[PDB]
């Protein structure tokens, strides 16, 4: 598939915010889902591993897990500094093709 | 009445026999319990012939063989009997009245890999078809034409084995899948291998 | 512990572009490489799969041909070589890194990135 996303999401200082990547089976029902969080100005950089925990070192307000065949990540105390866009990652397991298919594109406030 | 049976032994086994040299084995004289089978979510082939799995553990058997070997997701449909196919009739195949059946499940994040794998190898070239349930090793230089060529190979006289070219990044058909099959003498012998009664 | 890039300027269409990103660090034939390229306006792409030494590779589908992959041990280069360029692959370059000795896991960091356009 292209695993659509969410073309924006806005919010308020303060206000708990939730992103979802959704996908189908064969890319998120099987294998593992990730995020990555790109900044402006920047180069891209993780943000979970496999759909749990935190990698290795940030405050336990990212967190997220996945159903059926979505995945959706919670995000809460937004900043100004947090304004930047994030993406989904995982294997696909496809017909005549196989690799590592992204999301699109969100933009956060 | 014993312990437990090695089916773990095939199951989890690391290396896997290639196609034109598939090994049996001799489970025996030992306890059988087939629900541990249904682990693995990916057992998008185990239709089964000659009884049915839900019925599979209230009768059992006299002496039953294990035959393993990896093939590409395109030829996974012809290993049931009476296929026709370049695998199915030069390679392995199986008897018309044939009893038992088959697992099958993909596995393309162990025997592949990324620069590739020339470990498995079938034979495209042979005198002609083989009877069910034979083996052969013989790596003589087959002969199309009708000149004598002994040894050198290349036009008209070419080498029977190829290799397999396993990448990750191929599709659904053309990766790796291994496949087990079993052989079941239903009630015409003492009985061997069976488990709780 | 870090990946170094080189620089590139604009390329005339129909050519062959250069692409090449220095290492430093961890060891170098035991850690797998990805390739990824970032466009304007939309996500990144996946582009192939490197294992130094033995310069084994696989490829996407989109993408076959098109690209030339080599790595050696001795001098620690990754060489990336683009044809047939077009107006539309006008996009960043990453090399990245992986898991080590396994094409599926997280990334381990990115480069700084290597730009050119037709």
């Amino acid at each position: 598939s292209v695993l659509t996303q969410p073309p924006s999401a806005s919010g308020t200082p303060g206000q708990r915010v939730t992103i979802s990547c959704s996908g189908s089976s064969s890319n998120i029902g099987s294998n593992y889902v990730y995020w990555y969080q790109q900044l402006p100005g920047t180069a891209p950089k993780l943000l979970i591993y496999r759909n749990n925990q935190r990698p290795s070192g940030v405050p336990d307000r990212f967190s997220g897990s996945r159903s059926g065949t979505s995945a959706s990540l919670a995000i809460s105390g937004l900043r100004s500094e947090d304004e930047a866009d994030y993406y989904c990652a995982a294997w696909d397991d496809g017909l005549s093709g196989s690799g590592w298919v992204f999301g699109g594109g969100t933009k956060l406030t | 009445i014993t312990n437990l049976c090695p089916f773990d032994e095939v199951f989890n086994a690391t290396r896997f026999a290639s196609v034109y040299a598939w090994n049996r084995k001799r489970i025996s004289n030992c306890v059988a319990d087939y629900s541990v089978l249904y682990n693995l979510a990916p057992f998008f082939t185990f239709k089964c012939y000659g009884v049915s799995p839900t019925k599979l553990n209230d009768l059992c058997f006299t002496n039953v063989y294990a035959d393993s070997f990896v093939i590409r997701g395109d030829e996974v449909r012809q290993i049931a009997p009476g296929q026709t196919g370049n695998i199915a009739d030069y390679n392995y195949k199986l008897p018309d009245d044939f009893t038992g059946c088959v697992i099958a499940w993909n596995s393309n994040k162990l025997d592949s890999k990324v620069s590739g794998n020339y470990n498995y190898l079938y034979r495209l070239f042979r005198k002609s078809n083989l009877k069910p349930f034979e083996r052969d090793i013989s790596t003589e230089i087959y002969q199309a034409g009708n000149k004598p060529c002994n040894g050198v190979a290349g036009f008209n006289c070419y080498f029977p084995l190829r290799s397999y070219s396993f990448r990750p990044t191929y599709g659904v058909g053309h990766q790796p899948y291994r496949v087990v099959v079993l052989s079941f003498e239903l009630l015409h012998a003492p009985a061997t291998v069976c488990g709780p009664k | 512990v870090q990946l170094v890039q080189s620089g590139a300027e604009v390329k005339k269409p129909g050519a062959s572009v250069k692409v090449s990103c220095k290492a430093s660090g961890y060891t170098f034939s035991s850690y797998y490489i990805h390739w990824v390229r970032q466009a304007p306006g939309q996500g990144p792409e996946w582009m192939a799969i490197i294992n130094p030494g033995d310069g084994g590779a696989s490829y996407a589908q989109k993408f076959q041909g098109r690209v030339t992959l080599t790595r050696d041990t001795s001098t620690s280069t990754l060489y990336m070589e683009l044809s047939s360029l077009r107006s539309e692959d006008t996009a960043v370059y990453y090399c990245a890194r992986a898991e080590g000795s396994s094409w599926l896991g997280w990334f381990d960091p990115w480069g700084q990135g290597t730009l050119v356009t037709v």
